[PDB]
């Protein structure tokens, strides 16, 4: 589930004008725009940060899984952190980072996330260490400590199944579990179009900003694209008439990007409510919604961060 | 009195080994918040250690009737 | 009873204080009047731009000139202002979608928190929840969500089944806890110890399969009425 799109920024006489200054001159008297674009890209990026805190942010206890990880046969080493990388992530993490991957600031610019991804990854190894060592309780009060297989068996009673079945069968599920945790790895990592949608975020915002800079080469018809020959040129009487079209052209390109972004913010908005309802509700509960926590009886889940964006584990 | 962040360049403002909650939202992790004006890393909250075993349990013994407030 | 009642009162009192005291909390409602206000300020302000004209008043571009220059300067007022009109009614397209969004969602609230008890984790407030009650506000509804906290938990050594007589006995509904010298059953969600019976566990299979049993005795309400 993507959740958060990038923070960009644009100048608006940089842009609009080029290197001369009296075209600015001349900008000032076709209004305010650069308000409305300033106030609207900060909307935006505000948005951002409010739509990766509302899903990330929901714990205000930093909880830590103990130093010995045995758990009744069950295997959490491929979610858990990893101590001995730098990054202080899991490997499922690591993989997904590396699956998903010029600087021309003509105005354009693109403004850092408030929440770096450290902690992003602290926040997840939280929620993995609170959902593994107290259950569901410190979703709703004061952590509680459970043993896992006891956890493991309320859930089954949960799902209509009765104690025994889990207490007499535990090997072969901890084993099932496990076996399941690998071949969740290997299809993550042998699958090209699995992270299909963080990529076509991505790619939609770099081709948005490329289209928009590359529009800049046009004449718009204009006798020449390029306004500094037009002022060495012509009688300013005349040459004004030429930028006026040019600056009118420009203007309306850059109120259509404008609008682009907003409704893509919109959209990506909407898909992180999403993601803020299914990680309050699977990973801090058990939910009885058919197919809202993947397919068939859901027992439990797990969060894992990515590029602009989470990965659920039902 | 001048500090380097990944967002720019920051003139006005000291850095501060501590930390705090973040108020004024700057960037990259950094805030700043007024006491002079000072600028941190965010601290993502209280740490928590949980005394799990294997076969100890907790159980509540009192309640609280709770009021909150969605607008 | 009596404490549940005394402290739903306090709560409904700090409620009040908590909203009479803090400026903040009815941001949400606050920012719908703020951005419609600023929109249509500046929508106004708009009007007074000469758009790349020699003059922003109509009426001195008529008087002031002949039709033929005249009507090229109107071409592009008009233009410009038709051009602004366009984006302020795009915008309020936009924010008109995001508040059906968010009118749906309370909708939704409305339907299921308070018309009936919801299960789902943080819907209806932080903690297991219990009731709620609707409250107009300008151009909004405020809920409040009556939820249960527990509080002040005890340790406790636990056992997931009891071998007796051969037998595997599992608790019907509770779960085993112990002090440290006998053993009880008692329910999830509060400390309520009890006698282990028969009536409250059930048997199933034998107890060299489950791992972590521990051995105790059941008692039997049955053996007493039969021994007289
Ligand atoms: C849990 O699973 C991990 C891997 O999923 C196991 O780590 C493997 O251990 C063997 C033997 O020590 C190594 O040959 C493998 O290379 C390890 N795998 C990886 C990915 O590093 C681990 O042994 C399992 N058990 C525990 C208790 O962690
Ligand atoms: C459960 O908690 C409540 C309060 O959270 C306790 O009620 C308080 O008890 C103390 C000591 O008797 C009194 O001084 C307070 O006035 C009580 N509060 C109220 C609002 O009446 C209650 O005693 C606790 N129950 C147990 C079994 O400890
Ligand atoms: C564990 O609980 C049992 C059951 O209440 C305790 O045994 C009884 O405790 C009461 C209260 O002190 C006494 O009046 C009874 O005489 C006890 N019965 C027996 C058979 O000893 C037991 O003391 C508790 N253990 C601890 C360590 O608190
Ligand atoms: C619970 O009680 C049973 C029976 O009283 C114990 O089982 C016996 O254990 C001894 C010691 O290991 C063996 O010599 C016997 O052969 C066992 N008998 C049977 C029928 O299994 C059991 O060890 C006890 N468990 C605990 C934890 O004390
Ligand atoms: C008791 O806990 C330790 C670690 O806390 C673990 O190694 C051991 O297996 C546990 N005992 C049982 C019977 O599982």
């Amino acid at each position: 589930l993507p959740v958060s799109m990038t923070k960009t920024s644009v100048d608006c006489t940089m842009y609009i004008c080029g290197d001369s200054t009296e075209c600015s001159n001349l900008l000032l008297q076709y209004g305010s725009f650069c308000t409305q674009l300033k106030r609207a890209l900060t909307g935006i990026a505000v948005e951002q940060d409010k739509n990766t805190q509302e899903v990330f942010a929901q714990v205000k206890q930093i909880y830590k899984t103990p130093p010995i990880k045995y758990f009744g046969g069950f295997n959490f080493s491929q979610i858990l952190p990893d101590p001995s990388k730098p990054s202080k992530r899991s490997p499922i993490e690591d993989l997904l980072f590396n699956k998903v991957t010029a600087q021309k600031f003509k105005g354009l610019t693109v403004l850092p996330p408030l929440l770096t991804d450290e902690m992003i990854a602290q926040y997840t190894s939280a929620l993995l260490a609170g959902t593994i060592t107290s259950g569901w309780t410190f979703g709703a009060g004061p952590a509680l400590q459970i043993p896992f297989p006891m956890q493991m068996a309320y859930r089954f009673n949960g799902i209509g199944v009765t104690q025994n079945v889990l207490y007499e069968n535990q090997k072969l599920i901890a084993n099932q579990f496990n076996s399941a945790i690998g071949k969740i790895q290997d299809s993550l990592s042998s699958t090209p179009s699995a992270l299909g949608k963080l990529q076509d975020v991505v790619n939609h915002n770099a081709q948005a900003l490329n289209t928009l800079v590359k529009q800049l080469s046009s004449k718009f018809g204009a006798i020449s694209s390029v306004l500094n020959d037009i002022f060495s040129r012509l009688d300013p009487p005349e040459a004004e008439v030429q930028i006026d079209r040019l600056i009118t052209g420009r203007l309306q390109s850059l109120q259509t990007y404008v609008t682009q972004q907003l409704i893509r913010a919109a959209e990506i908005r909407a898909s992180a409510n999403l993601a803020a309802t299914k990680m309050s509700e699977c990973v801090l509960g058990q939910s009885k919604r058919v197919d809202f926590c993947g397919k068939g009886y859901h027992l439990m889940s797990f969060p894992q961060s990515a590029p602009h964006g989470v990965v659920f584990l039902h | 009195n001048v500090f380097q962040t990944r967002a720019g360049c920051l003139i006005g403002a000291e850095y501060v080994n501590n930390s705090y909650e973040c108020d004024i939202p700057i960037g990259a992790g950094i805030c700043a918040s007024y006491q002079s004006i000072i600028a941190y890393t965010m601290s993502l909250g209280a740490e928590n250690s949980v005394a799990y075993s294997n076969n100890s349990i907790a159980i509540p013994t009192n309640f609280t009737i709770s009021v909150t407030t969605e607008i | 009873q009596k404490l549940i009642a005394n402290q739903f009162n306090s709560a409904i009192g700090k409620i009040q204080d908590s909203l009479s005291s803090t400026p903040s909390a009815l941001g949400k409602l606050q920012d719908v009047v703020n951005h419609n206000a600023q929109a249509l300020n500046t929508l106004v302000k708009q009007l007074s731009s000469k758009f790349g004209a020699i003059s922003s008043v109509l009426n001195d571009i008529f008087s002031r000139l002949d039709p033929p220059e005249a009507e090229v300067q109107i071409d592009r007022l008009i233009t410009g202002r038709l051009q602004s009109l366009q984006t302020y009614v795009t915008q309020q397209l936009i924010r008109a979608a995001e508040i059906r969004a968010s009118a749906n969602l309370a909708a939704t609230k409305m339907s299921e928190c308070v018309l009936g008890q919801s299960k789902r984790v943080d819907f209806c407030g932080k903690g297991y929840h219990l009731m709620s009650f609707p409250q107009s506000a300008p151009h909004g509804v405020v809920f409040l969500h009556v939820t249960y906290v527990p509080a002040q938990e005890k340790n406790f050594t636990t056992a997931p089944a009891i071998c007796h007589d051969g037998k595997a006995h599992f608790p019907r509904e509770g779960v085993f806890v112990s002090n440290g010298t006998h053993w009880f059953v008692t329910q999830r969600n509060f400390y309520e110890p009890q006698i282990i019976t028969t009536d409250n566990t059930f048997v199933s299979g034998n107890c060299d399969v489950v791992i972590g049993i521990v051995n105790n005795t059941v008692y039997d309400p049955l053996q007493p009425e039969l021994d007289s």
